[PDB]
DNA sequence: ACGTGCATAGTCATTCATGA
DNA sequence: TCATGAATGACTATGCACGT
């Protein structure tokens, strides 16, 4: 039996736990804004073919695929993570298209795994766009059987768009969601002004990203906290719901709340008001009624007494309830395996860098493949030019190896090209098919020229990011939900 | 007559309505936590209340009364309906003039219906006699046209009919997404449940009628009673002709 | 609102429930001895490739695959069914190879889905043998997307081997497990004596099937109940565990129980004795100690008092505990969609009939496929004899449609055959490659003749069933576990 | 001598030996692992106490709340000894307390939470060397013809593989080397032959040298002060590798 | 009254950091 | 004290038929 000192054990064990939670659980990678479980769920569904071009698969199949290949943990919590990514009040831009009961903004829990179905959304398809073209580094999974991606291509700035919240060890993150069109403008600027320093970049990006855009709409009051978050990486952003005063024919004024701030439980909110009125903390209120429905959305009617001023009661609601509540921004993300608090100009720049990497890697891959096919095509054209001779040679061979070896001698060919000639069908010996082979060579040589040009010119590379992203935003971009007002 | 609805002495599972008038109120007794959850969301909270029931209901024909009254699900039903049972039945205290039983279209939904109807017929018969009991018919299919509004079908025949008509009308469907087939209420969301089983202007309800009480008494005892032999011979005798009951 | 009478509703609904439960849930199909959930689990795993020729897949993947394609029910209970099929003390011949914690014969529950892995056993591979050769009818699944098998090939008598127990409506089944080698002998006899009547067949089969063979070993006392079950379809079979009396250095005696009868919970058994001791029912017992382990198996030590007789205490144990307990046999199975209580000769005969169906259908499938291959090969051979013309024809054709249409006219060939000529690779134009096409034709024509011969002779068909089964038994057959003694 | 259950935790699968000096308590992570352990153990001398979930941090949590925790009560009750000032080592029901958790990081975390409970409530158990740590296997080499071998590290895996191949043995490239990701994935046999068989198990005895230094480290790592912990990790995690070099 | 096996998931308690 | 969100699943009750 070996002896171990308690200080040695404690320090090593706790540090190993803390570091894994920090880098590999609770905090998002800055490039795609994803935690490990998120990335693994999405890739599992992707590889399984659970895409928008086919009907929803049973969500149990996504959980089991993620569990069995990539995420060595429980089926219960993995399902929770998948479900959250499908809720429109949780994600500003949902990554999972859910079919069935996925719960509500209140205390209505999601249906069990057996009842629900799921597939990837079109935007989630942009997260995984061309991932199979060596655009990101892959590593072996938890048991060496298969490969998994270290990061997704993420062809739209997902970290800033959908945000992130996570509790780690020694630190925590809380990044709010943003409007995609505003983020795109910032990226477009960063691409054009690629040489601008941080001071200019921060000023520019802050001008285009007006503030967080929550899926739950509501209001942002003030501009100080927003400025702090972008300039410091920390800031307190005051949120408010929407209140509309309605008058009755009898003289019974009532407050109608139709929106609430981000991450405020509807049922808890109603209960909080109800409990604060029973004990006596919000006088002036006469009656609370939830007239909400699937057809009118949120609609909490708060009838106030006749000897009460509406604005007073509203301020009391701001004071003693989450009708007014602050978002504690802490822009913490993993950068190159290291946790870092980032300015807004740093977040944009790091994403733009990732995109440029993705485009260059894609181009290199396509260029390699283009050369390979061109190489084989060059072989085919040689065969076509001497077609009469090619056949006669293969006929007299005892094996296919003698036929091949001859082809090399006849036309000056590789082993790959000669093999490709051998595998050739009589199908392609028709007139148009022979011409198709010729034109295909001409096509690829044109593509190779284009591809080589891209690699040699950073200008085009940046151009690609801009144009492709622009296409994404035009298709999947939406209006702002959260309204920004002054003090 | 009016009675108070719970808002922050009734079952915890009950999602009561807001209307205090029983004549205007409805109780949807739902199968499963998921389905009840969706119903709670898609309902009209003014007049429609939801009481989800979990698992197969206890057979009041086989089990002794004391055991039945200890069952949490039975207590929920009796308590929510407000009326007593047996001799202490008082229809005046009925909290809902519409008791809609809503179960899956599958075979296990049918079984839960017979167990609930047995509870009602044995403990609270006047509810059936006065036409306060109904059966909701869930949809089986949802046709998702590419450009037109989606259509719901409550049988294989209607599915074929709506499909034929729409195609004849020049509409089109994906052969991938296409026709969604429901295998239970739990697979539906809030909107779908409203537009097929809870919207009073579109819902397909069946009102349970009681003609011959003595004949009914016998059938309940045969099918639900402790006598297995009687039940076995009844099934082997009559299952052959279940198709031809309405021909 | 439509009116419906309560009598119509009750009758229609309950009958619909009862019949589906009878035919499609609780009771086994006579041909493969499987309930729907069993069949659907096995086929799901089979189709997924979770076979003994590969490492165990996470059992969560098997459950989700079963749920998503075939069995529209809960994941929880489906996992239970899968777990049962992997327990050596439940199934006489396990169909699932389990890896991890699958519970124990006591109250120790199996580990959760997340912890365990599973794959098919070699015998389960015989259940599904050649299922892809149209040996069984397939039907669309619960939503029409995919096909599922109505019954498995079941190349060994699984119903009698593993038995079955099920609670339906108006009836229930309880078939005990049997020894594969004894069942095989019975099958071998039924095949040889294919014209024997029920009277003779029953006498023969009862001679070879000596009685049930439980996975938990133990003892069968008497022969009447066994004879009743086989002649009537109902019988009470008396089971006993094995007790070995041990003496001590002091001279104290103790009873050692190392086996218990089928389906007796070890922990409940120990608890029952413990409660019947204090309850002053089983005097003479001094101490109860469970000395069981993973290495010695069951070992319940019952130390008895000095003024106690071993057999008296043993007889008391037989009387007042499940150390002696009877198996209530009720040979109920679904035959052609109808529940039927069956004699032993009926069970064997119906299984033999199924096998013969499988072998004929397989032969028919192979014969059809052989003709197709032969048909195309004949086309290729025609092309080779006029190869100079064929090539010249395809070359001079502007399209492939022109080439095809020409080939039919040139060689007097079908379109399928002509298509095959077009799909032919330049490889197949080599000397030795041309020769293989000829030989392959000669090869297949021999195979076709053989297959036609099998279909024409019932003797061969029966011969195949015998020979193939014999191979299975020699490979997977084991010794008898349950010992049969007289009164 | 002490009575074994046949007034203790319901989760406890006690041993049969009435001698604490020979008795052992395996504190296990999870219901699955504890279940298999209960089967593969030697029921004579080895008892199993499965613990469910993350253990409550007695450094952060208030005293009364810790005493309400079902898992803590199970440990305190099973060990027989009191806590703090009412600690009496004479009533120790097992002279060997083996903590057995998954090889993963969450197992390591549960170890630090248990060690914190012991050090703060029942320190003498550590001082007198009654606390041990079982080292689970990481790999199982499944040779085609030979008996299987277990490995407790990546290095040992490479070594046993190298030796076996050099000896002429062979492995499947499909089944091959099974990698354990937790105690819950193991069966009864596997646990016995790697962590519970006293002639093969790899135990580490927790020793306590400097009590004052330990006291500070526990308070830094497990205390409510985040800043102290944050700076400690960023300061020392860089050199966690080189603690035993 | 208990076992059997295929059918009909929510509740329960902790770590961890931060702000009410 | 409570919410956040990924991490570490056993227990609870009915139907149905049958035998002790
Ligand atoms: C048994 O421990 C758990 C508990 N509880 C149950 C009651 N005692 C406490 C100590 C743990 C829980 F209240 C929820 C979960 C879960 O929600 C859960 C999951 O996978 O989601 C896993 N576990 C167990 C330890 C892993 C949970
Ligand atoms: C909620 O109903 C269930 C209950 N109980 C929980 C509380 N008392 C009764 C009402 C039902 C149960 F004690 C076990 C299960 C299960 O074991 C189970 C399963 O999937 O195996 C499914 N369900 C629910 C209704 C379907 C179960
Ligand atoms: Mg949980
Ligand atoms: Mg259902
Ligand atoms: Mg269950
Ligand atoms: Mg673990």
């Amino acid at each position: 039996i070996e002896p171990v000192d308690i200080e040695q054990e404690m320090q090593r064990s706790y540090i190993d736990y803390a570091m894994s939670v920090i880098v590999g659980r609770a905090l998002p990678e800055v490039r795609d804004g994803l935690k490990p479980v998120h990335r693994r769920v999405l890739y599992a569904m992707f590889d399984s073919g659970f895409r928008p071009d086919r009907s929803h698969a049973k969500s149990a199949r996504s959980v089991a695929e993620t569990m069995g290949n990539y995420h060595p943990h429980g089926d219960s919590s993995i399902y929770d993570s998948l479900v959250r990514m499908a809720q429109p009040w949780s994600l500003r831009y949902p990554l999972v298209d859910g079919q069935g009961n996925f719960g509500s903004p209140g205390n209505d829990p999601p249906a069990a795994m057996r009842y629900t179905e799921a597939r990837l959304t079109p935007l989630a398809m942009e997260m995984l766009r061309e991932i199979d073209e060596e655009t990101v580094d892959f590593i072996p999974n938890y048991d060496g059987r298969v490969q998994e991606p270290t990061v997704l291509p993420s062809r739209f700035p997902n970290l800033l768009a959908n945000g992130s919240g996570g509790i780690a060890v020694g630190m925590a993150t809380n990044i709010p969601p943003h409007n995609l069109r505003e983020l795109a403008d910032a990226v477009f600027w960063a691409l054009e002004n690629h040489d601008a320093d941080e001071e200019e970049t921060l000023a520019a990006v802050m001008g285009r990203v007006k503030g967080p855009d929550f899926p739950t709409a509501g209001l942002i009051v003030g501009s100080q906290g927003t400025a702090d978050a972008y300039k410091t990486g920390r800031g307190s952003i005051r949120m408010r719901g929407v209140v509309e005063v309605e008058e009755d024919s009898r003289g019974r004024t009532s407050l109608v709340i139709t929106e609430l701030p981000y991450q405020v439980n509807h049922d808890n909110f109603i209960t909080s008001i109800a409990e604060q009125v029973r004990d006596g903390k919000l006088a002036g209120i006469s009656n609370i009624e939830d007239q909400s429905s699937d057809r009118v959305g949120l609609r909490i009617v708060i009838e106030i007494k006749r000897d009460a001023v509406a604005k007073v009661v509203i301020n009391n609601l701001y004071k003693h309830t989450q009708l007014q509540t602050s978002f504690g921004a802490n822009m913490l993300a993993i950068v190159d395996g290291v946790p870092r608090t980032l300015r807004l100009d740093q977040l944009i720049r790091y994403y733009v860098d990732h995109q440029l990497d993705v485009i260059v890697r894609r181009t290199t891959y396509r260029l390699r493949k283009a050369n390979e096919r061109a190489h084989i095509l060059r072989g085919l054209v040689k065969a076509l030019d001497a077609l009469d001779e090619v056949i006669a040679l293969i006929r007299a061979s005892e094996t296919v190896d003698i036929a091949r070896a001859g082809l090399i001698e006849l036309l000056d060919i590789d082993e790959i090209q000669a093999q490709a000639i051998l595998d050739m069908q009589l199908r392609r010996l028709a007139a148009l098919e022979r011409q198709r082979i010729i034109d295909d060579l001409a096509k690829i040589e044109a593509e190779i020229a284009d591809l080589e040009d891209i690699l040699a010119k950073p200008e085009r590379q940046r151009g690609i990011v801009r144009d492709e992203l622009a296409e994404i935003v035009d298709r999947h971009g939406d209006d702002r939900r959260t309204r920004i007002i002054a003090i | 007559n009016a009675l108070v609805r719970r808002k922050s002495g009734l079952p915890g599972k009950l999602a009561d309505c807001r209307s205090t008038d029983p004549r205007k109120s409805e109780l949807y007794v739902v199968e499963g936590d998921s389905a009840g959850g969706s119903a709670k969301s898609g309902r009209d909270s003014m007049f429609q209340a939801i009481l989800p029931l979990r698992g197969k209901i206890i057979n009041v024909e086989k089990a002794r009364i004391d055991r039945v009254l200890k069952n949490t699900e039975v207590q929920a039903i009796i308590t929510a309906l407000g009326t007593g049972i047996h001799d202490e039945f008082d229809i005046g205290k009925l909290r809902y003039h519409k008791i809609v039983l809503m179960a899956d279209a599958d075979v296990d939904g049918q079984h839960i219906s017979t167990l609930l109807l047995t509870l009602l017929f044995r403990f609270m018969r006047p509810l059936i006699e006065n036409g306060h009991v109904f059966l909701a018919q869930p949809p089986l299919y949802k046709l998702k046209w590419q450009r037109s509004d989606p259509e719901f079908a409550y049988s294989d025949r209607e599915r074929d009919g709506l499909l034929e008509a729409g195609l004849k009308a020049g509409k089109k469907i994906n052969k991938e997404d296409g026709i969604q087939r429901y295998k239970g209420l739990g697979e539906m969301d809030a909107k779908e449940l409203w537009e097929t089983t809870m919207d009073p202007s579109v819902r397909v309800l069946r009102q349970v009628t009681l003609d011959d009480a003595a004949a009914a008494d016998e059938l309940f005892s045969i099918l639900m009673g402790e006598d297995v032999d009687a039940r076995r011979s009844f099934i082997t005798r009559n299952a052959k002709d279940v198709r031809f009951l309405d021909v």
